RNA sequence: UGAACAGCCUCUAGUUGAUAGAAUAAUGUAGAUAAGGGAAGUCGGCAAAAUAGAUCCGUAACUUCGGGAUAAGGAUUGGC
RNA sequence: UCUUAAGGUAGCCAAAUGCCUCGUCAUCUAAUUAGUGACGCGCAUGAAUGGAUUAACGAGAUUCCCACUGUCCCUAUCUAC
RNA sequence: CAGUCAAGCGUUCAUAGCGACAUUGCUUUUUGAUUCUUCGAUGUCGGCUCUUCCUAUCAUACCGAAGCAGAAUUCGGUAAGCGUUGGAUUGUUCACCCACUAAUAGGGAACGUGAGCUGGGUUUAGACCGUCGUGAGACAGGUUAGUUUUACCCUACUGAUGAAUGUUACCGCAAUAGUAAUUGAACUUAGUACGAGAGGAACAGUUCAUUCGGAUAAUUGGUUUUUGCGGCUGUCUGAUCA
């Protein structure tokens, strides 16, 4: 199997878990759950959502 | 589908009933396709015949070029936008409903496809896979 | 006049009446056909439904489009402690059917099985099978005359067995007792096997093995009184309907001047005994073993229990059967697993199955992690961890 | 020979197969006649690999191949990649491409020396093609057809292009590729020539409905005699 | 608060009256939400949804020249 | 030419007025006994029995389009009583 | 709707398929005829919903015949097990087109079914037009608007208890009753059999799908009084916190 990464939060996606979304510019996004999927559809920036890997990498928290 | 099927297809969750309008992905000059029928659909009282990705439908061009309007022609669904499950269990969906024009044997009226197509459609129709830019 | 448009009948007439089951343990109405050549073995087993999970396996179907490709499938887990053999019974065959003639019990009966013979256990002198054990502890006098009676008569031998409810996380303390048919050897060999196995435990791998198609017999989940729309699946009446719309409009013609039995009506939904056939065993797990949830490809030592335990059930410290798909009944319910009544080839019942990965994430939410070590490695250190 | 073959009824052989000088790739769900054509014509000198790319029977439109290298999309699994690594000779290099257009047979029309690509590919993918295939690259369209792999059939000796192609585009592409090009049809008039057939230095395989003048044009432009 | 004797909350004053208790089946009455499609339902878009204040831009055919007109159609709005 | 008191003028129409009739042609739709525009030997239109036209207005009747939605495919769930 | 006879049609040849002139029947899903029951009222259109029955079989199963070479088709037998659709117009039944499908067969059950719905039509009282009438008024002529009541009783049906079989408990047997699965596509057989060619099968095998049914909730989606967490408006608790 392959363990994919969340396109919004960077969480690990196990097989059969979450959803996938193909945008009209032929780019693939993978969501581990409906929470990150709905934040993506609400167009929030993952650099400003405090629990994401990209936020913690930006803010040097636990790095 | 029916006649021009290259192999079989697993059941995809039906997302396009009769009366649905989808974008027309090819370069044949048509803008949208209006679904009036699904090939191979069964019979149940009050149930609308619905289409999924890779299905061949009967459609009319509601908006587009006048030599394409006001007649029925076969079409092939290439983008579904209703989420369906594969046998590897990913749930996936596009962001719009889209199809292309074809004859009853399945070869495309147009020549190029804009945007992605599904692999369940590209495996089933080789001309769509031939003119398709990206297959996901 | 005739019905204007044809449509199939709502519901199945062969599952009637849709009433509550007589007991919470469903009856095994038929056992596999005996042949007197195989060794003496049980035909079924008892377990408790624990819950469901997913696996990933590589499909082997030579001709499918998903041949030699990974698929993810839903399996359900049945917790099976080793069952305890107490008692055998023989059945002679009469022109009015099968009839039991004697029952010979084991000597020492445990408290969890003799709680089955009581409604108020806490106020009792616990006098059960005391004079029967007094019939024992002679040499043999009142015992092998009944055993030789079962040998001389009794064309069908069945074994009384009982679960070990105290090994499970259930709070019941009162074991389930059942009859399981023996399907090997002669009548004398059957009763000799039973006599040797009195007061002894039989494990689940002695009766089941991998890639075996089995049947699940259980009572379904109860739902109480239900309207006709969800109980039978009839069409909802339109919105501007006076006096309600979750109904059936015409419940019969003028003649015959009675409501027919075939008309769908409201009543009890669920809690019916069902037998679902052709479920393939993917794993016969051992409880005396770590890395139950590990495969040859995963190879991380984790048990089959998910994070936080099975929801509403608990732990799987005993042996278990991983079986493909859905079985009737909800969690914490007794379920009888039975061998197949026929030999199925089908190129699907003969498929050899080797698992790749078993899901052990939490079912009490959107679990991200399979093991607490993986969760700690991903999240780093926290405030509570110093 | 332009060999008449069908893929279970399909007269498009370039969709289901990829033929180079050094190797051949065929789909796993193929008929005995379809395998027997490549087995008889290619012989034992050239390996034929039954492969699946990204879970799809279509492999010719998914992959772009060369005698020096093979390009596969991102969606190709590790089992398929390892099977291709074992089955293929050590000379060829197999490298995954991470690019949005992701259907490399449609995107790329290539031979041993020179390649035509889709105009809008990424620069990293262009450099990856130039590295792995060792092939000089041009971004060009065939009379406005961006899918140069589907709308051109190319070999070392010559090339077949789209029938509705401007003549000026024909000498421009011929001078750019240093091979003679002919506008023609395959499979009783189907426009998609690259999807219609596969060709290499000594073999061309086409659909059964490809007519005799079309087959004569094929053998003339590819010099298979 | 707000344009406002609108709606919502409060002060003075006045009530705390309308058989109650326990459970939460079906079918109701009243209030709601729904993936994908969007009137295919129906005699008929019945019912519901959508729109909504204010500022700026822009506004057709026709006309009894007064209108149509908030036509249609766009953009903005907090706190400091 | 006969007849009558005098023979339907200007206009209008399968109109809320046309039996035949689902009139014929065009348009609208994939498909229209519906709608609209024309045609008129009009069973049985027609001039204060008022005729024709008409801006604005209408809890009036009818057709189409955009938006919108559990009206529907196909049902599910929640709250109060 | 079905027979009998057979002058003829069918290149030739009554009967493969038809069949004139005659003649024997069946059915009560047509419309009449009659007036037996009901006028101290049996809710008179159509649709929606739902069950069952009939066979005079449209499809599916197995067969017989051909003016059956193959493919397609036609006639007939056992057969009612199983299915028989989505729409535009019209209040319609009917009809007529579009389209899918294996097929879009015909009917009954107080012209099934209004204390099941609806109320478009018909069929009150308002109103308009045309024709008729001096007039009041008339018109299965056209148009528009027009209150659809009650079950808590008995039976039936769906589910639920329960006295009495010395008491109580556990494990069972099985009389009887019900019953369920259905249809298609693709690959291959095979461009094979057959045929002069055009054309072009079938059995076995494999992978899927349609309709139906019984469960189930690992995953995905829906639902939110977990009023669980966060945010936001207005007001009130002097502010802050809450
Ligand atoms: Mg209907
Ligand atoms: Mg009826
Ligand atoms: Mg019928
Ligand atoms: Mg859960």
């Amino acid at each position: 199997m392959k363990v994919e990464i969340d396109s919004f939060s960077g969480a690990k996606i196990y097989p059969g878990r979450g959803t996938l979304f193909v945008r009209g510019d032929s780019k693939i996004f993978r969501f581990q759950n409906s929470k990150s999927a709905s934040l993506f559809k609400q167009r929030k920036n993952p650099r400003r959502i405090a629990w994401t890997v990209l936020f913690r990498k930006h803010h040097k928290k636990g790095i | 589908s029916g006649n021009g099927a290259q192999g079989t297809k697993f059941r995809i969750s039906l997302g396009l009933p009769v009366g649905a309008i989808m974008n027309c992905a090819d370069n044949s000059g048509a803008r949208n396709l209006y679904i009036i029928a699904v090939k191979g659909s069964g019979s149940r009282l009050n149930r609308l015949p619905a289409a999924s990705l890779g299905d061949m439908v009967m459609a009319t061009v509601k908006k587009g070029k006048p030599e394409l309007r006001k007649k029925v022609m076969p079409a092939i669904v290439v983008r579904q936008a209703k989420s369906w499950r594969r046998r590897d269990g990913v749930f996936l969906y596009f962001e719009d409903n889209a199809g292309v024009i074809a004859n009853p044997k399945g070869e495309m009226k147009g020549s190029a496809i804009t945007g992605p197509v599904g692999k369940e459609c590209a495996d089933l129709w080789p001309r769509v896979a031939s003119n398709s830019g990206v297959v996901v | 006049s005739h019905r204007k448009y044809e449509a199939p009948r709502h519901g199945h007439l062969g599952f009637l009446p849709r009433k509550r089951a007589a007991s919470i343990r469903a009856r095994v109405k038929a056992f596999p056909k005996d042949d007197r050549s195989k060794p003496v073995a049980l035909t079924s087993f008892l377990g408790y439904k624990a819950g469901m999970t997913t696996i990933v396996r590589d499909l082997d179907r030579p001709g499918s489009k998903f041949h030699k490709r990974e698929v993810v499938e839903a399996v359900t887990v049945v917790d099976t402690p080793p069952v305890v053999v107490v008692g055998v019974v023989g059945y002679v065959e009469t022109p009015r059917g099968l009839r039991s003639l004697t029952t010979v019990w084991a000597e020492h009966l445990s408290d969890e099985v003799k709680r089955r013979f009581y409604k108020n256990w806490y106020k009792s002198k616990k006098k059960a099978f005391t004079k029967y054990s007094a019939k024992y502890a002679q040499d043999g006098a009142g015992i092998e005359r009944e055993l030789a009676r079962i040998k001389k008569y009794a064309s069908v031998v069945r074994v009384l067995v009982h679960t070990q409810i105290r090994k499970t996380p259930l709070a019941q303390k009162k074991a389930h007792l059942a009859e399981i048919q023996l399907n090997g050897g002669s009548i004398s060999e059957k009763v000799d096997w039973a006599r040797e196995h009195f007061e002894k435990t039989v494990a689940v791998d002695s009766v089941f093995e991998q890639n075996e198609m089995i049947d699940a017999i259980a009572v379904t989940k109860g739902h109480g009184f239900e309207g006709v729309t969800h109980r039978w699946g009839t069409k909802k009446l339109p919105r501007k309907t006076h006096r309600g719309l979750r109904k059936v409009a015409c419940i019969g013609a003028w003649h015959p001047a009675h409501v027919m039995w075939s008309v769908a009506r409201a009543g009890q939904r669920g809690y019916h005994s069902r037998t679902s056939i052709n479920h393939k065993i993917y794993r016969v797990g051992k409880g005396d073993d770590e890395a139950n949830g590990a495969t040859s490809f995963d190879r991380t030592k984790k048990t089959i229990t998910p994070m936080g335990g099975f929801v509403h059930y608990g732990e799987i410290k005993n042996d278990f059967i991983m079986v493909k798909g859905c079985i009737p009944g909800n969690r914490k319910r007794i379920v009888t697993l039975r061998k197949s009544l026929y030999t199925n080839t089908s190129r699907k019942a003969l498929e050899e199955v080797s698992l790749k990965w078993i899901d052990t994430a939490s079912k009490f939410g959107k679990g991200r992690f399979q093991t607490p070590a993986e969760k700690h490695a991903f999240m780093g250190t926290l405030k509570k961890d110093l | 020979m332009a060999t008449r073959t069908q893929f279970e009824n399909s007269n498009e052989i370039g969709v289901f197969s990829k033929l180079t000088n050094t190797y051949c790739l065929v789909a796993v769900g193929g008929s005995e006649n379809f395998y027997s054509a490549f087995e008889a014509e290619l012989g034992d000198a050239i390996p034929i690999v039954h492969t699946t790319i990204a879970g799809t029977r279509i492999i010719g439109r998914m992959t772009a191949g060369n005698r020096r290298g093979l390009l596969v999309p991102t969606q190709t699994t590790d089992q398929e990649l390892q099977h291709l690594r074992n089955s293929l000779p050590d000379s060829v290099k197999i490298q995954r491409v991470e690019e949005r257009l992701s259907a490399l047979g449609n995107v790329i029309c290539c031979n041993d020396y020179v390649a035509l690509v889709h105009p809008d590919i990424d620069r990293e993918t262009e450099e990856l093609i130039s590295d792995v295939l060792g092939v000089e690259v041009f971004r060009q369209t065939i009379s406005g057809n961006i899918l140069v792999g589907s709308y051109c059939s190319l070999s070392n000796q010559g090339g077949l292009v789209h029938p509705q192609t401007s003549v000026q585009d024909q000498e421009e592409l011929s001078s750019l590729l240093q091979v003679p090009l002919v506008a023609g049809t395959v499979n009783r008039g189907s426009s998609v020539v690259g999807a219609g057939m596969v060709v290499n230095d000594y073999l061309a395989v086409t659909g059964l409905d490809t007519t005799a003048p079309e087959l004569s044009v094929i053998e003339s432009i590819f010099r298979l005699q």
